[PDB]
């Protein structure tokens, strides 16, 4: 009754359907119904025929862990015929070319790179930002709890930084922008930390409703509880499934600014673009993350949208989506 | 020491699956009493909370295709090897028995 | 008309049904608040779900119970693979340009590159050069081979079990049944179906089987031999059995009169065909005659298992390009499989498939593969409405890929009421069930 | 006799939910005293045709048998074609 007047009907239907399906798929004793989840998941396949100026193809980055990624590129305007197999890994022509390394959401347990909601998002990112995207297919919980995703991200980044056909003619280097959605945003942050420690130079970071939490109950959790598609019960379920055994929600993977965590002072970090939804159950944690970035001596551009729920970026029927896309495009081509 | 047939049928009753098959390799008398398919009948029946069919038809069919020991060893153990938490249901029984019937048909010539 | 913004996301919802669907969702929520965990468990393990894309039907079920595309995957390789593909694409265009002088050198050129090359690409290059070699000169065991394809590759077991579930579901409520196997082969699909009707609730029916096979001096009696062993199995489990073999050069040589069919109400009929309909597209008019006979049979289900690719294009280098990609994926899936005589004879089985694909023409070429989009166009014009596959079939196929295949990356996906088996994100085969449109 | 007095002090206790846990503690003390004579306590039970005591006394032996290697199971109660045949037929237990 309260969520109907804040989102369009199609968005309401999509999010409510996802919520009821995930309610069905969650079992109280900490086990997941994987077969039914994969049966109910809607997916697509890679296409080398350019559709609306974008074509994609899959690459098997790793075979021991079955790590895979999907590459989205703009259509070759110079040529007329559709690209061949050799034309896929063709060097880019341009003084500067940014590549976005994307991680998808799902609270470390749902969805995949082949899903029909993240493929559309990656195609739209290519179309609007005028870049190339690499969408990673990382392992999921509770079968692969931790730190499987944080290792898949590192391997994918090491692969992306080595492609000689992705280098730029200005300085013979690859310009990588880490991007993440929900839990993927979480992963993005952590991956950026690792990229800070090694020689890889990530230039930017984009977080869309990053997934962070804590032991204490913030005022948003108490006031907003079950009002907009999210409850603290399933949040705690997912944190229990993802996190290791015998650890609380103050683990650094949950809250980056915990006392057991690591300090961001005297640490090289990319400039951050954090988009925080207003009508979110965990809005206080995201605002605290932005404030900790500001007070840690780092750069961050906070984008707090007052009347934004979760999943506003999955359909182009709201002003928030257009504003966020324009800000991402300006952040990338800078 | 030495135990009678019904005595082994009682002591080797409360040993579940792994330890029974362990005890199939120790003593010749316990070897014969472990080849008995009623212990394995109980073992396999424990894996299911509701098979969905009467036991009278199930026992004859399973013993006609090779027995419960082979059904457990060949197919059920793969299905329980990664995680023993999950309890088998309709689909697991159907899959394992179909594999058993196909294997019985392979030996048929 | 559907909702364009949601149809892109994989959901078929009418624009005029939106409110209704939303209302249903509200209702569902309330029930899940009342019935609570136990009821939700019933929704997970005791329910079979059909066609998740149709939100109206899925929500109705839950409420009632609570009350040209080119898919390519690049595996790690070397530039010598590109030199091989460049050489392979050089000969295919040269042989198509009526050169027939550069082709001899180019075919020789591929041979010198293959020895240096290592991996699965050496096998694909060897089998394509050989089929390219004796095409140049054309303008200028079997029983054990299909056996060896069973214990090594998972496509045959996936085809049998997934089709059996669709047949088993359609046979519930019937006292006499009759199945016709267009791909009788050695009858490995049917022993698993017979034991399922024995344990069926309500009592097993009278099971009748009729197989059709390719002509041979021995296959006429080999089909008789197969039913000898199936007759002995139907008595161990107390099932009434009946059998009759066939010999036919092609399925187009069939008619409904000689199948000896009782009235359909008395005996239920289910037609089966696995990897057989693509061998019929070489003959002009063949597929339309066979699909007019299946309609004459009037079955309750017709399960088809095929290969997901477009290897039947009217241009040679088009067929050459797609076939090279598809058979590169197959030889990549088998790369990690432990070496065995079953594995060796599996590549020869596929090597004969490659060699017939590009060297032959006319009726001699039988590997006329098509995609589900093209296959669904042929069945739809005949009058065969789809029969959707549920999550019970999906579940068994997933556990099937866990007993024999452990580390190999095979996946199952649902699409348009069908099931697909593929390597990682690359589909390979598809299983579909059809019923007469009413 | 000793096993006769044992079955009296078990079965009048049987005559004499929350009672089963301390009953099983008394049974632990019992089979501690009933040790050694336990195997012949099976023969005494067959002499008497007991039901509850039979299950309870077989349960203790079964609880022992769990998790011992072949020769371990040997030396607890003092007990090559067939050897390799049983090893290969039950390899999954050893795998
Ligand atoms: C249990 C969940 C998970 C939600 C929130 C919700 O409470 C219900 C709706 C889920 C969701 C549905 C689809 C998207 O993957 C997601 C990121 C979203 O926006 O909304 C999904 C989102 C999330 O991943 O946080």
């Amino acid at each position: 009754i309260e969520s109907r007047t804040v989102v369009p009907l199609n968005t309401w239907v999509l999010i409510s359907n996802f919520k009821v399906a995930y309610n069905i798929l969650r079992r109280p004793d900490g086990t997941f119904n994987r077969h039914l989840a994969e049966y109910l998941d809607r997916k697509v396949t890679a296409n080398a025929n350019p559709v609306d100026g974008v074509f994609s193809f899959d690459v098997l980055i790793d075979r021991r862990i079955n790590l895979l990624s999907r590459v989205y590129r703009p259509a070759y305007a110079d040529q007329e015929q559709p690209p061949s197999i050799l034309d896929l890994e063709k060097p880019v022509d341009g003084d500067i070319v940014p590549v976005i390394l994307f991680f998808h959401g799902g609270s470390f347990a749902h969805s995949s790179a082949n899903s029909a909601i993240y493929d559309t998002l990656c195609r739209r990112l290519v179309g609007l930002c005028k870049c190339v995207v690499v969408s990673v297919n990382y392992r999921r919980a509770p079968e692969n709890p931790y730190p499987c995703a944080y290792d898949d991200g590192w391997i994918a980044l090491n692969w992306v930084n080595s492609r000689s056909w992705l280098k730029s003619k200005k300085d013979s280097k690859v310009h990588i922008f880490l991007a993440g959605d929900s839990s993927g945003g979480n992963i993005a942050h952590n991956v950026a930390l690792r990229a800070g420690e090694s020689g890889i130079d990530v230039l930017g970071n984009i977080l869309l409703n990053p997934m962070f939490g804590g032991n204490e109950r913030t005022e948003s959790e108490k006031s907003l509880d079950g009002k907009y598609f999210v409850t603290v019960r399933d949040r705690d379920w997912y944190w229990k499934a993802f996190l290791p055994e015998g650890e609380d929600r103050e683990h650094p993977a949950c809250n980056p600014f915990s006392p057991r965590g690591k300090s961001l002072e005297g640490v090289s970090f990319p400039k951050s673009l954090v988009v925080v939804a207003g009508l979110d159950l965990i809005r206080d944690w995201q605002l605290a993350y932005a404030e900790g970035l500001k007070k840690a001596g780092q750069e961050v551009k906070l984008m707090h949208l007052e009347k934004a729920t979760v999943g506003f970026y999955l359909l182009p029927n709201n002003n928030h989506f257009h504003n966020v896309m324009d800000e991402i495009s300006a952040f990338v081509n800078a | 020491s030495n135990l009678d047939e019904n005595l082994v049928y009682e002591v080797l009753k409360h040993v579940d699956a792994k330890t029974l098959a362990m005890s199939s390799c120790v003593s010749k008398i316990w070897h014969k009493t472990a080849q008995d398919e009623r212990l394995w009948e109980l073992i396999c029946t424990r894996h299911w909370t509701n098979i969905g069919c009467g036991q009278n038809q199930l026992r004859s069919v399973v013993l006609a295709l090779g027995g419960f020991r082979r059904l457990h060893s060949l197919y059920l153990w793969p299905l329980s090897k990664p995680n023993p938490r999950a309890r088998f249901g309709k689909d697991e029984l159907k899959l394992t028995l179909s594999l058993l019937s196909i294997r019985y048909y392979e030996k048929m010539s | 008309m559907d909702d364009e913004l949601l149809a892109v996301l994989g959901y078929k919802v009418r624009s005029s049904e939106m409110a209704e669907v939303a209302l249903k969702l509200e209702q569902l929520e309330t029930m899940m608040s009342n019935v609570q965990e136990d009821g939700l468990s019933h929704l997970a393990t005791d329910t079979v779900h059909y066609n998740p894309s149709e939100l109206y039907s899925w929500l109705d079920n839950m409420l009632s119970e609570l009350n040209s595309t080119r898919s390519v995957i690049l595996v790690d390789s070397q530039e010598n693979g590109v030199r091989l593909v460049h050489a392979l694409m050089a000969c295919a265009e040269a042989i198509q340009q009526n050169n027939l002088t550069l082709a001899e050198a180019l075919v020789k050129q591929i041979g010198c590159l293959a020895v240096s090359q290592a991996g699965a690409m050496r096998k694909v290059a060897t089998y394509f050069a050989e089929a390219l070699a004796r095409r140049i000169y054309r303008l200028s065991l079997s029983d054990t081979l299909q056996m060896h394809f069973y214990e090594t590759c998972p496509y045959l077991k996936f085809a049998h079990f997934t089709a059996n579930q669709a047949i088993l579901e359609a046979f519930e409520g019937k006292k006499r049944v009759h199945v016709i196997d267009f791909s009788m082969n050695q009858g490995l699909q049917w022993p698993a179906l017979m034991q399922a009707l024995a344990l069926r609730e309500g009592g097993p029916p009278t099971f009748r089987l009729t197989g059709i096979g390719p002509p041979a001096p021995d296959n006429s009696d080999h089909l008789h031999e197969v039913g000898c062993k199936l007759a002995q199995l139907a008595e161990a489990i107390h099932v009434e059995f009946e059998y009759r073999g066939f010999v036919a050069n092609s399925l187009a040589d069939l008619d409904a009169s000689m199948l000896e069919l009782r009235p359909s109400d008395t005996e239920a009929v289910a037609v089966n065909s696995v990897f057989e309909l693509h061998k019929l597209l070489g003959r002009p008019g063949g597929i339309e005659k066979v699909l007019g006979v299946v309609k004459q049979i009037k079955p309750v289900i017709f399960t088809v298992v095929e290969q997901e690719s477009n290897h039947n294009g009217p241009v040679f280098l088009d067929r050459f390009t797609e076939s090279l990609h598809y058979y590169s994926t197959l030889f990549d899936s088998l790369e990690g499989v432990p070496n065995s005589q079953d594995k060796v004879m599996s590549e020869v089985y596929l090597g004969k498939q490659i060699c017939n694909l590009v060297a032959c023409e006319g009726p001699d070429r039988v590997e006329r593969h098509e995609t589900l989009s093209q296959w669904g166009n042929r069945f739809g014009s005949s009058g065969l409405a789809p029969a959707h596959l549920g999550s019970n079939a999906f579940k068994q196929a997933s556990m099937l890929l866990s007993v024999f295949n452990s580390g190999q990356g095979y996946r199952v996906e649902e699409s348009n009421g069908c099931l697909m088996l593929g390597w990682h994100t690359r589909p390979l085969i598809t299983t579909s069930a059809w019923k007469l449109s009413t | 006799s000793k096993i006769l007095s044992k079955v009296i002090e078990y079965c009048k206790r049987h005559v004499e939910g929350s009672s089963d846990e301390d009953l099983k503690t008394w049974d632990s003390e019992f089979i501690k005293v009933d040790q050694g004579t336990l195997f012949d306590l099976i023969l005494a039970a067959n002499y008497l045709n007991i039901k509850g005591l039979l299950d309870l006394t077989c349960q203790t032996v079964a609880d022992m048998i769990k998790g011992k290697t072949p020769e371990e199971i040997r030396k607890t109660f003092n007990i090559p074609e067939e050897e390799e045949e049983v090893r290969r037929e039950n390899q999954w237990a050893f795998e």
